[PDB]
C-alpha cells in the first residue's frame, strides 16, 4: 500500500 | 530513547515537528462537488505531510511498521480534523481549511461542520495552548488505534510514551500557575475533547464512503477509506 | 445547582446507590443463528434502556438539566453506556462477553451475526484493558456517567462543572488508593482515552443497528428505535 | 416520544 512505501521512505 | 525526553525536549520536539499549513487550490464557479475536491485535494496533500510528521513523534518510529500503518490507517481523520480546529481558532463562526479557504456554516456536510465549529469554540473558550495542542496531536496518533492491534505486542511501549505526554500536559499546565486541581480538570476536559474528535472522525469516513460518487478521491486517500471499511 | 455542594465520598455513595441491576436473556437457550441471537440482545437492551434512564434521574446534577438536555445526552451516550456496563460487568470472564449472568458468549459466537466479531473483539479489548488497569467499581460509577455528560455536550456551563466534580471525583480516589500524584494524572489520561475507544464502538454499533432496521428479520423496539433515529 | 415520558416518569 500508499502509507506503506511513504512510511519507508 | 523517547523514555529519556524531559518535558520541555517533549515540547521542543512536537513543536519542531509541526508539519505546514497547506494551501487550497480554491478560486471561481464554485459545485458543492467542486467545493468537496479542494477539500479532498487538500487532505491528501496534508497526508503526505502528516506522515511525516508522526515519524518525528517520538516513539513512533520504535514500532513496526505494521504498527505504524495501523495507527497511521485510525487516526488520520482525526489528525486532519484537530489541525483544521487548530488553526480555525481565531475565526469564530469559520473553519480555516487553508489561508486561502475560510468557510462560515452557510448536504449533510453542515453536520461535520457545526462539529467542527464547536470544537473551535470549545478550544477557543479553554485558552488552548500551542504546546497542549501539540501533545493532544500526538495522543491521537498513538491512542487512536492501540486498542485494535499475538503475543509479541509490547503496546506497553505506546502506554509509556502515553504517560510521558501526560506528564507533559501536566508539567505546561504547572507552568501556567494552575493548581493541582485545575491542572486535573483541564488535563480531563482536554482529553474528554478527544472523544468528540473520534465521533467527527467516524461520522467523516460515513460520508467519506459515500463519496468513494463523482467526486474523485486520490489513491493514499482511498486506501485511507479501506481501512476503516 | 445541587451537585456541586457534595464531597468527594458523598459523590461515590450517590453514583454507588444509582446502579441500575444485572438484567437477564430469555431462558431455554437453545446454538443461536443470527435472528436468535440479535432478538435476544436487543431485547436485553431495550429492557437496560429503560433502567438507565432512571438511573440517568438519579446521577446528580442531571435533573437540574433541562429536559431537552436530559433528552439530548441520553440520545447520543445511550449506547456507550450500554458497552461500558457490558465491559464491566465482563471482566471477571476473559474471553467472554457477559451480557447476562445467562448469556455469556465468546468471540466465536460472536460469528453467527456477520460484522459482529469486530464489535465482540473491541468489547473485548475493552475488558481486558480494564481488567490489567485493575479498575475499581468506584471509578467505573465515575467514567460511566461522565459519558452520560460529556458525549452530548458538544452537539452548558453547569454540565462542564459537574464534569469538573466527577474528575475531582476520581483523583479523589486514585490517592485513596495511594497512588502519587504522578500515578493518579497517569491512571487519569488512561481511563480518558479509553473513552474514545468507547465512543468508536457506539459508532460502529449504531450503523449495525441501522442496517439491521433496514432489514426487518430481527425485531426493534420503538423506544430502540427512537435512540436509533435521534443519531441518524 | 418515549423518552420523554420515562424521563418525566
Ligand atoms: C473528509 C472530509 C473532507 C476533507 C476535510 C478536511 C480537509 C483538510 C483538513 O485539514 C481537514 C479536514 C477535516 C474535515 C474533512 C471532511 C470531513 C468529511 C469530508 O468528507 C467532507
Ligand atoms: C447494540 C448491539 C446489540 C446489543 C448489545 C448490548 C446489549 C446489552 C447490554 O447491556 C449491552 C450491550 C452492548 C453491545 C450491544 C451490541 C453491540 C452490537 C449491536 O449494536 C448490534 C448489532 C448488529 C450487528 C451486526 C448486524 N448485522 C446487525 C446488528
Amino acid at each position: 500500500k500508499i502509507l506503506h512505501r511513504l512510511l519507508q521512505d | 530513547l523517547a523514555l529519556s525526553l524531559t518535558a520541555d525536549q517533549m515540547v521542543s520536539a512536537l513543536l519542531d515537528a509541526e508539519p505546514p499549513i497547506l494551501y487550497s487550490e480554491y478560486d471561481r464557479p464554485f459545485s458543492e462537488a467542486s467545493m468537496m475536491g479542494l477539500l479532498t485535494n487538500l487532505a491528501d496533500r496534508e497526508l503526505v505531510h502528516m506522515i511525516n510528521w508522526a515519524k518525528r513523534v517520538p516513539g513512533f518510529v520504535d514500532l513496526t511498521l505494521h504498527d505504524q500503518v495501523h495507527l497511521l490507517e485510525c487516526a488520520w481523520l482525526e489528525i486532519l480534523m484537530i489541525g483544521l480546529v487548530w488553526r480555525s481558532m481565531e475565526h469564530p463562526g469559520k473553519l480555516l481549511f487553508a489561508p486561502n479557504l475560510l468557510l462560515d456554516r452557510n448536504e449533510g456536510m453542515v453536520e461535520i461542520f457545526d462539529m467542527l465549529l464547536a470544537t473551535s469554540s470549545r478550544f477557543r473558550m479553554m485558552n488552548l495552548q500551542g504546546e497542549e495542542f501539540v501533545c493532544l496531536k500526538s495522543i491521537i496518533l498513538l491512542n487512536s488505534g492501540v486498542y485494535t492491534f499475538k503475543s509479541l505486542e509490547e503496546k506497553d511501549h505506546i502506554h509509556r510514551v502515553l504517560d510521558k505526554i501526560t506528564d507533559t500536559l501536566i508539567h505546561l499546565m504547572a507552568k501556567a500557575g494552575l493548581t493541582l486541581q485545575q491542572q486535573h480538570q483541564r488535563l480531563a476536559q482536554l482529553l474528554l475533547i478527544l472523544s468528540h474528535i473520534r465521533h467527527m472522525s467516524n461520522k467523516g469516513m460515513e460520508h467519506l464512503y459515500s463519496m468513494k460518487n463523482v467526486v474523485p478521491l486520490s489513491d493514499l486517500l482511498l486506501e485511507m477509506l479501506d481501512a476503516h471499511r
